[PDB]
């Protein structure tokens, strides 16, 4: 009559409850129902590749050979502590792009399981996982991130468990604030993908992927309006006098100088990544231009009205760089 | 006779009393007073959006199967080993990273169980609690951390959380944060989260986080404003020696842009515009106008000297007081209005 | 017989022994006497105020139950499987942040009763203790770094600690630290919390960490007092050399901010001002000061050439005037006032 | 009947099954047939040399001890709970530095015994595989970071490791590195120990990360090298006066400088010459020859000047022909003979 | 019968044997005999004085307790979990920071038996020891790291280690540290620590790790010597003929300055003064020596012109000896006596 007595005399000492044998056994697959809801996401490192990001994952299927009887009609949901939490079936997922998961322990366990009165079975845990998404940051200021969550079976094919959402609402989270992306709760479309293995069995999966989306505005009062700002400084160098230059030669050098710091410091606060990134190609372009004026001025001195077409040439070409530039990026 | 034998004969496998069912059963919802008390309070972070905490948890409660007066014994003592055999709330913090308890010498657990079926439950927790930090205007911001205490499969009608009366949240008197300061008006109130499942009590604590600009203001403004002062007075000179003027001039605008770009790498690494940014891209701003300016004076020289000495003077009146009107539109906006 | 099955005869199932009751029950408090043995002291960091350490904890007390007069040896021991069958004084350290044990190749607890009862218990822990660090005059700051041992459910009328007679802290021979060095005068105590139920025991110990300066002194103090002396020989000597006179001031400056902005990653990264940035400030300010003398020699001049020496003479007379004696208030308040 | 009872009927305390001898005993080694499948890879450090890995292992032995023909099911799933009762190769990976298994929601083992004993066992582990890295010549180059499976107390007189034959190593599509690129050639391998006591079995196989230089042929090469370029335009000129001899010395030394600095922040903490500070060293010493040059002008000026624009022809022919010796030298040392 | 069910009559219930009994108790010592082979090694951090080694630890003894006649092979061994059967040496190492046994596929742990009693365990652990590293001269110095074996709670009267007699410790082949090179040459020798107890059994190993200086060599001294022969060129050029000279002694000064700015963000954060630190400082007095000997020519410029021309020749005839005295002194200070 109390809570566990109902549970003792309906499996593991009444008539046989094997907790290795699913339910249905050699008949239809099971249907396992999940929804995840995060709680916290953060930690996305473009030096290791993964992102931290806790879930209530909560899953939920069904078993006959859990119905409850009529010896009470006041519990429609009754319980089971997590110290027997071993003692009855549960199906075996793991995320397949996971590092190092990890239950959580504080005050209680984190688990809790209901058996329903019409043999359903609903199981809520809350996880801290450390996936692994790849970041191809190659677009590296104006970059999205697409990627990923994967819940698969484990042993299991797919005429045996078969993991399907919810269908209404089957993945939410808080008002969350990263520090650089944005995650876009507009785009969080989710989806089946299979695992075809090679000839060994055809196992199921579902998936979740996130569209994570950098905001640009530090980048921009960073280090792209001051590179612009020293490059039409370094255009502005040749207003000055071309006969006796004592000013085109310091207007230029300290430009191509303050340029050449501006790389090889704001080389630091960028992801450590050995392919050529966006910002890269932006800041060589632009030291490039700075001393493609040292050179013009150069060939103005050692031979001028070479000045009068460079001022309507080379910054015909700095509109030609940009517009091309900020149309392929963006 | 001994205390673990009494305890025995009262809850265990002799007496009838059940681990997994709450105190007063079929009725009304049980009300766990519960209060903390913080130690330590570091590694607020700004890349990872996290705190870490260091609490002592204590929770009150009444347990009617634990009434008795057999026993001269006003408070029973039990050991953390054998505390699996009596009901505990199934507290969690809604917003945690990691937790986990002591064991230093012993278990860090204590249960005590008073004679009117008062049960007191103290532990001890390590916590990395999440919170959602803003740096829309970062030397001059504040935060509110929070933490969230809430059931997890018990409702509204088994269980309800509510603080102590006198001083639910306490504080380690001698607390330092390394780049905050922890105010003494700590928010306390409710949660109360409304699922699909029902309501489940939550109760919630805000304490409050103003970062003090000692270091930004005197490392950083004031060079950056002194920078603006040699621009000024670059072009305030005469205009004879122009390569020595465009010289300084230059130079100081390869100083102040060598400046922020040493400054930034000492901020926090966040991806939008920070108060101090907008301040280091206009002083930017001015010292290359000043230079542009400059540079439009020579252009002319080349009306004969009276329209290069009116420019000269039109900008050394003109940007003092464009520099001081947003030097107020600044302080205003950030310090005054969002504080 | 066996050592195991004479203890299983002491404190096994026979005899009535409950460890889970402390030693004189409902009499005077137990005389717990514990000394450390510190061997590393690492990491004393300012990012989360903490230091670790690596002790040995070795704690002494007295039960009449566990008194045995029948066995030759007079040092009995158990091994640290068994060690729940005994009670043990339950203390933990108040301030700690991460503690843990050792199990390299058995367990690193040991266990031994004497035939007076004197029962000794010697267990290495690894500590995180917390260390309110503040950085408010940053190269010559001392620190008191606490550790603190209390009882946990114990009251003072149950329980007291108390350190041994001769040597109850002694660190191993030849450890080092990077930044600061660990100081020979410990000062010992007794810190006792009082709560609304008892005055739990507490005793603690403070160390003085005391930070060298040797680094900071060669290279960030001297090579900007070097950078102000040249500064001061820029316009000590030159008159009307503007070629020689602007560029160098501008270059000063230059390196000046250049050093100042270089040594930011090279600081424990705090917000309230320390001794470092006053100094980088005050540099900064003077070599401004004399590029703004200069441009107000170069604004007077375009006689009164005498007044323009004059301005020239009594700049050359008040920089050494304030500059020593900002030299003198500097080293003075963080040398001697501040001890 | 149900394969939890048919298990206890094969392997249990009734059926003779010693769980901790190897089949086929004082008889033929077994063959245990390994494979892995690596799903990421990455922290590939040069910090601590060692990268760390998440693999799938698979490993299928057999033994005539678990054959049955009793009911049709021709695959007993053994649950990774009583895992502890049938014998397992005892399989470690010889340089490691800490690897831990996965626990999430179930244990993420897998024991399925087929028909004839084949019996097949798949755990999923996270390595961090130690990996001594060379980087002797930096931007440029291979490592060899290797993978051994080999066994642990077993001679090859009782267990032979061997790898399967139809493309052991698979790796997950899509994985990229922030620095390397993994190539498509893993070199397979049969190591083997020749210790004093016998010989142990031990498959491995060998990877090959090439590294990218995008990023530095972009940032650390090009400037620098328009750098130089800037230099050879200073000397280039015919003025035998220093307005822009001396500025653009200046500009050349600070840039050169100031980029070996923020390579010296960029670049891995290794305490050997590599193949970029050969190249930053040269070009700072070209410059460095340059500046030189100039100083031999205006010291050789005041026949004389015909002498001085002599050997500035010479050293004009003598820089693009010496820098491109060095290029050639340089690049083919470091590009096509290593490699 | 079988290996599993031999050693229960061995050393099981029915038989004489307890597990925390010595082997020849109340009589002489055992002769515990250890050796060590590293696989792994590195992480050695400046800042936590510690470095972590991957070891194969395998220490053996004999008692007579387990022998036996009736048995067919020579040496069996046994299961890794009924590691507590047996007494095995309690030894703990006197300065480790935290370690930790392994556990892929198997717990890596292994004991074997033989016939005439020689108990053989061979462990593999992850150590991470400490060893004091004193930076006091940095870029050329040696390091004593050492790793101290111990006994816990046995005297040296009952438990004694003593290393192996050929090869006790040996390194593996293929190691490469990322700043240090390990030596080949190992000292070994026993610590033998006296407590107040009594003498307890220790002995130690000490790796001299030689650190390399080629990065230090082509980065950090050369551009700075470099800098220096720019110092003098700045000066040996033709004098007080205009300004070429204060540009170049300025740019000499803020290439310095910002060679040893970025220069103390790859190096060791120690708060003690260093080799480097004072090759940095001397090399930035030097340059300011130069400029201010050229400011007192401009000086005293202002026959005027043959003192100017003395002093001139004076300190290019001796500022190059008084680097080379300079030069001498610290390298034979910091390579010859202090090796
Ligand atoms: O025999 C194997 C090895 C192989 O390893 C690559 C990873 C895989 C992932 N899922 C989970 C385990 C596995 C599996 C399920 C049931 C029997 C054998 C078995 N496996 C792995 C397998 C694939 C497919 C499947
Ligand atoms: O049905 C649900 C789904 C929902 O998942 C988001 C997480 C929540 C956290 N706590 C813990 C589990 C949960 C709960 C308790 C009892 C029955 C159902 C149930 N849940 C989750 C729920 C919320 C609220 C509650
Ligand atoms: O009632 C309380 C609450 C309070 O919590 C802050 C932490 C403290 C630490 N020790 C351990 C538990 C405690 C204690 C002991 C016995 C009865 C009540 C009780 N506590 C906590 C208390 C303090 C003091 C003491
Ligand atoms: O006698 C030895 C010493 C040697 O130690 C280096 C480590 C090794 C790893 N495996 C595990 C233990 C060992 C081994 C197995 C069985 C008998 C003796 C024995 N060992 C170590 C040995 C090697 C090889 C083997
Ligand atoms: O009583 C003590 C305290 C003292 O602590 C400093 C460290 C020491 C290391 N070993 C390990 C435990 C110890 C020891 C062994 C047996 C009885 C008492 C005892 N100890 C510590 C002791 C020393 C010596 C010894
Ligand atoms: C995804 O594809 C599988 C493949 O059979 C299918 O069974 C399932 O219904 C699909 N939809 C889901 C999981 O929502
Ligand atoms: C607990 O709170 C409820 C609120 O509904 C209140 O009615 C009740 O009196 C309180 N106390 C107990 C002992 O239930
Ligand atoms: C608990 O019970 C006591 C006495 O029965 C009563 O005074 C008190 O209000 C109850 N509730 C709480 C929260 O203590
Ligand atoms: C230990 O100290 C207490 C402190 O009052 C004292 O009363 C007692 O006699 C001491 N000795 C014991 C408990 O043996
Ligand atoms: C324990 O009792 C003995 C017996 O007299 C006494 O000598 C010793 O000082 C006591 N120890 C303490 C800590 O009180
Ligand atoms: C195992 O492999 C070896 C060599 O591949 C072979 O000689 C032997 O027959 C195989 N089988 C057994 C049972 O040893
Ligand atoms: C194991 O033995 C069976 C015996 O028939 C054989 O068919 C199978 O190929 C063997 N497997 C391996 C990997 O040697
Ligand atoms: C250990 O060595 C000592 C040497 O003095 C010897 O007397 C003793 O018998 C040895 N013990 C064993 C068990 O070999
Ligand atoms: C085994 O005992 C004998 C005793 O004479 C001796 O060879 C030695 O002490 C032991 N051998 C070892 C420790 O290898």
């Amino acid at each position: 009559v109390p809570a566990n007595s109902t549970s003792n005399i309906l499996n593991r000492l009444l008539v046989s409850y094997d907790p290795r044998i699913r339910p249905n056994f050699k008949g239809i697959p099971v249907d396992v129902v999940v929804n995840i809801f995060i709680n916290s996401f953060g930690s996305i490192q473009e030096t290791t590749m993964d992102y931290r990001v806790n879930i209530f994952l909560r899953q939920k299927w069904n078993d006959p050979r859990l119905k409850l009887p009529s010896d009470f009609r006041g519990s429609d949901a009754l319980t089971v502590d997590p110290t027997m939490y071993k003692c009855l079936w549960k199906p075996d997922l793991f995320f397949a792009n996971e590092k190092s998961a990890n239950f959580h322990d504080v005050t209680q366990e984190n688990i809790l399981l209901f058996i329903f009165r019409d043999g359903d079975v609903l199981v809520s845990m809350r996880l801290s996982i450390t996936l692994s998404c790849p970041l191809d940051l190659t677009l590296f200021p104006m970059d999205t991130q697409r990627c990923k969550m994967q819940l698969e079976s484990f042993g299991y094919t797919t005429d045996d468990l078969r993991f399907i959402w919810q269908s209404g609402d089957p993945v939410q989270l808080e008002k969350i604030a990263l520090p650089q992306f944005d995650i876009k709760k507009e785009d969080i479309e989710y989806g089946n993908c299979t695992k075809y293995y090679k000839g060994t069995g055809y196992y199921t999966c579902v998936e979740v992927i996130f569209t994570l989306r950098r905001q640009v505005g530090f980048y921009m009062m960073g280090v792209y309006a001051p590179t612009l700002l020293i490059v039409v400084l370094s255009w502005l160098s040749f207003w000055i006098n071309p006969d006796a230059s004592a000013a085109r030669v310091p207007l230029g050098i300290f430009s191509v100088l303050s340029l050449a710091s501006e790389c090889t410091t704001l080389a630091a606060e960028l992801p450590k990544v050995s392919y050529v990134k966006a910002l890269d190609v932006w800041l060589i372009a632009c030291l490039l231009f700075g001393f493609a004026s040292l050179v013009e001025y150069a060939v103005v001195q050692v031979m001028k009205r070479i000045d009068l077409y460079a001022r309507a040439l080379f910054p015909f070409c700095f509109l030609f760089f940009n517009v091309i530039y900020w149309s392929i990026y963006l | 006779l001994s205390p673990s034998d009494f305890l025995d004969k009262l809850m265990g496998r002799t007496s009838g009393y059940d681990a997994r069912i709450r105190p007063n059963f079929k009725g009304p919802p049980v009300n766990v007073t519960c209060n903390i008390f913080i130690n330590s309070f570091g590694s607020v972070t700004e890349t990872t959006m996290d705190y870490r905490v260091n609490i002592f948890l204590r929770q009150q409660w009444n347990d009617s199967r634990l009434a008795y007066s057999e026993y001269p014994d006003d408070s029973l003592d039990l050991d953390p080993s054998m505390l699996d055999s009596i009901w505990k709330p199934d507290l969690f913090f809604a917003n945690e990273k990691g937790a986990n308890f002591h064991d230093v010498t012993t278990d860090n657990k204590l249960l005590r169980i008073s004679k009117n079926g008062k049960v007191l439950y103290s532990i001890r927790l390590t916590l990395t609690l999440s919170c959602p930090m803003d740096l829309k205007n970062f030397p001059m911001d504040v935060q509110t951390c929070t933490m969230q205490l809430e059931s997890f499969g018990y409702t509204m009608n088994d269980l309800i959380f509510e603080w102590l009366s006198d001083g639910p949240v306490q504080v380690a008197e001698g607390l330092t944060l390394p780049q905050f300061i922890l105010k003494e008006e700590k928010e306390l109130g409710y949660c109360t989260k409304h699922y699909n499942t029902g309501k489940f009590t939550c109760i919630e604590v805000k304490f409050h986080l103003e970062r003090q600009m000692g270091y930004y203001l005197i490392q950083m403004y004031i060079p950056s404003l002194l920078i603006v002062i040699l621009s000024w007075v670059s072009f305030w000179i005469n205009m004879d020696a122009a390569p020595a003027r465009v010289a300084l001039g230059i130079t100081t605008v390869l100083t102040m842009t060598t400046q922020s770009s040493g400054s930034r790498a000492s901020l926090p690494k966040v991806s939008y515009v920070k108060a101090i940014d907008i301040w280091m891209a206009v002083c930017l701003l001015f010292v290359f106008a000043a230079l542009l300016e400059y540079a439009a004076v020579n252009f002319v020289s080349r009306k004969f000297v009276d329209r290069a000495k009116r420019i000269d003077t039109i900008s050394r009146a003109a940007f003092p007081l464009a520099f001081l009107i947003f030097n107020i539109f600044y302080w205003i906006t950030y310090k005054i209005i969002r504080h």
